[PDB]
């Protein structure tokens, strides 16, 4: 059934599994027309299909041409998400296929179940966790590859960089979700924190800065403050 | 006009014959039902006074044999049997009729209710859903499970309704996943109508039989089947016009006959709201929508 706070450690066991987040698949800007009506212009999007045990973010870039001449795009986006996830499970050799796919939004369940009928042994699960994966497009290197794409493309990022050399998957996922929740609540502040000090750099092959263990503790504390801060700025506490 | 004699009535029982019901007292000198209309299937059904658990009954067509009821004190139920000695049967029936020991099938001339509920129901198709080949009539009860229910346990006592499953490879063409799931026309028209049922008459027959088993026996799997067969049509954008018009008449008479007090258990809110208000056919079932809105406006 559903994945929640009670069964949180299941994410880090030795079944291969993928979180699928569809919140950035269909992206638009809303604007006025010359006649004063409103219209949308789609921009490139992405499916966020992440591996909890290694930090690998398997980003399928959704190019705006996939919407051309289509209707009911928010509904189609869920089916396109499911089609592309299914195509990834099939490309994979068998021992590498995930065992479970957890969707971050319940509206993805039926589309994914239908597309995965050929895989009756892969469990399709919802979650009660409010995961901040929508903020993935606040990671500069991910946003850049999505916006630059001229055609459909699959581009990967171990989203944990090299953290697993020093920390466990549980701790890596907790750091990732803290960083992303921060970026989601106040992207400017969050990014200031991450880049305030010009001596800590992001390696060319990484997404996040090369913080020491001690610096990560400082960073992580600042992100908690920012989140608590914004939670006061928001509710006046 | 045919007759189903009873050897006796040793236990107090509510007896149904089609949409009619009457009470018979323990050891009442009652010897059966006469004046049964020829040309339709019929159901004779039972609820014991001492144990309302297990409604049970028999589907039959008097054109296929001479049938009677006899209580079995070992198995504790009224059993239908066939009498092969036609002369014995005629002699028994004539005596019981002469002694006025029969209820008369109480059909009003104006009344087409039973025809309208069984228009497409054929005994030969009932006997393929309910498999007991040595008898010409078919036993059904409240507890019998369906083949689909059993896939999710005695196969010989199962209701072999056609399996309908909207999230199944049978229902969904590879490469048409969104199309087939959101518009079920290919599953309705190609897989089920052309492939399995052969024609809409057989589809409606099974739909009507499922409803009647739900209504008369409280058979939960039959109710599931009836709603699934409605939903499959309502969720298809392309349905022959004669089928939609006939479905509206079918459902109207089913809704008209349903006891007011059983609507809570026999009607699935999601299916009906979806079919009447959101589906492709939300504007194609005028008679059914009108009776539902006037008789069960709470459900909606
Ligand atoms: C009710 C219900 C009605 C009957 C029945 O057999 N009625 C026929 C006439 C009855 O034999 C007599 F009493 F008036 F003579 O059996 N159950």
């Amino acid at each position: 059934g559903a994945m929640n706070s009670s069964n949180y450690a299941e994410l880090f066991n030795n079944d291969i599994k993928l979180f699928v987040d569809d919140t950035n698949v269909y992206r638009v800007t809303v604007h006025k027309t010359f006649e004063g009506n409103v219209a949308t212009k789609a921009i490139n999007g992405c499916i966020f299909t992440l591996n909890p045990k290694t930090g690998h973010l398997f980003l399928k870039i959704i190019h705006t041409s996939v919407w051309a001449g289509q209707k009911r795009l928010s509904q189609l986006a869920k089916w396109k998400t499911a089609e592309e996830v299914s195509a990834l499970v099939r490309s994979l050799p068998k021992e590498e296929q995930p065992k479970q796919i957890i969707v971050t939004r319940k509206a993805m369940l039926d589309p994914l179940e239908v597309h995965m009928l050929d895989f009756p042994n892969i469990a399709i699960r919802p979650t009660e966790l409010r995961l901040p994966f929508s903020a993935a497009m606040s990671i500069d290197k991910l946003s850049d590859v999505v916006m630059k794409a001229t055609e459909p493309q699959m581009v990967l990022f171990n989203i944990y960089d090299d953290w697993l050399d020093r920390i466990s998957s549980y701790t890596a996922f907790s750091r990732l979700t803290l960083l992303l929740r921060a970026l989601k609540t106040n992207e400017e502040s969050a990014k200031m924190i991450l880049l305030s000090d010009p001596t800590i750099t992001i390696k060319s092959y990484h997404l996040w800065p090369s913080f020491t263990d001690e610096q990560w503790i400082t960073i992580e504390s600042q992100m908690r403050d920012l989140i608590l801060t914004e939670y006061g700025r928001k509710y006046n506490v | 006009m045919n007759t189903v004699p009873f050897t006796s009535a040793p236990i107090e029982v509510t007896i149904g014959i089609d949409q009619y019901s009457f009470n018979v007292k323990e050891n009442q000198p009652f010897h059966g039902i006469k004046d049964i209309p020829i040309g339709h299937v019929h159901v004779i059904h039972f609820q014991h006074a001492d144990n309302s658990s297990m409604r049970y009954g028999y589907w039959f067509d008097c054109r296929m044999g001479n049938f009677y009821i006899q209580y079995d004190p070992k198995d504790g139920l009224y059993k239908m049997m066939e009498e092969r000695d036609g002369a014995k049967f005629e002699n028994i029936v004539h005596n019981f009729k002469e002694r006025q020991m029969m209820v008369s099938y109480p059909k009003i001339d104006e009344d087409d209710t039973w025809y309208n509920l069984t228009e497409f129901v054929q005994m030969d198709k009932i006997r393929k859903i309910v498999r007991k080949d040595e008898n010409q009539f078919s036993y059904v009860d409240s507890s019998m499970t369906t083949v689909q229910e059993n896939e999710l346990s005695d196969p010989a006592h199962s209701l072999n309704y056609t399996v309908i499953n909207f999230k199944s490879r049978e229902a969904i063409r590879p490469g048409h996943e969104m199309e087939d799931f959101l518009d079920k026309s290919y599953y309705l028209n190609t897989v089920m109508l052309q492939g399995i049922f052969k024609n809409s008459s057989n589809y409606f027959g099974e739909l009507q039989f499922a409803f009647l088993n739900a209504m008369f026996f409280g058979n939960y799997g039959s109710s599931l089947q009836w709603h699934a067969m409605i939903e499959l049509i309502c969720s298809s954008a392309t349905v022959p016009k004669h089928m939609l018009d006939k479905l509206d008449e079918i459902l109207y008479y089913q809704i008209k006959t349903l006891p007011e007090q059983y609507s809570d258990i026999l009607l699935n809110e999601r299916v009906w709201n979806i079919c009447l208000y959101s589906s492709f056919q939300k504007n194609s079932l005028h008679n059914t929508e009108k009776i539902m809105e006037n008789k069960y406006p709470e459900l909606l």
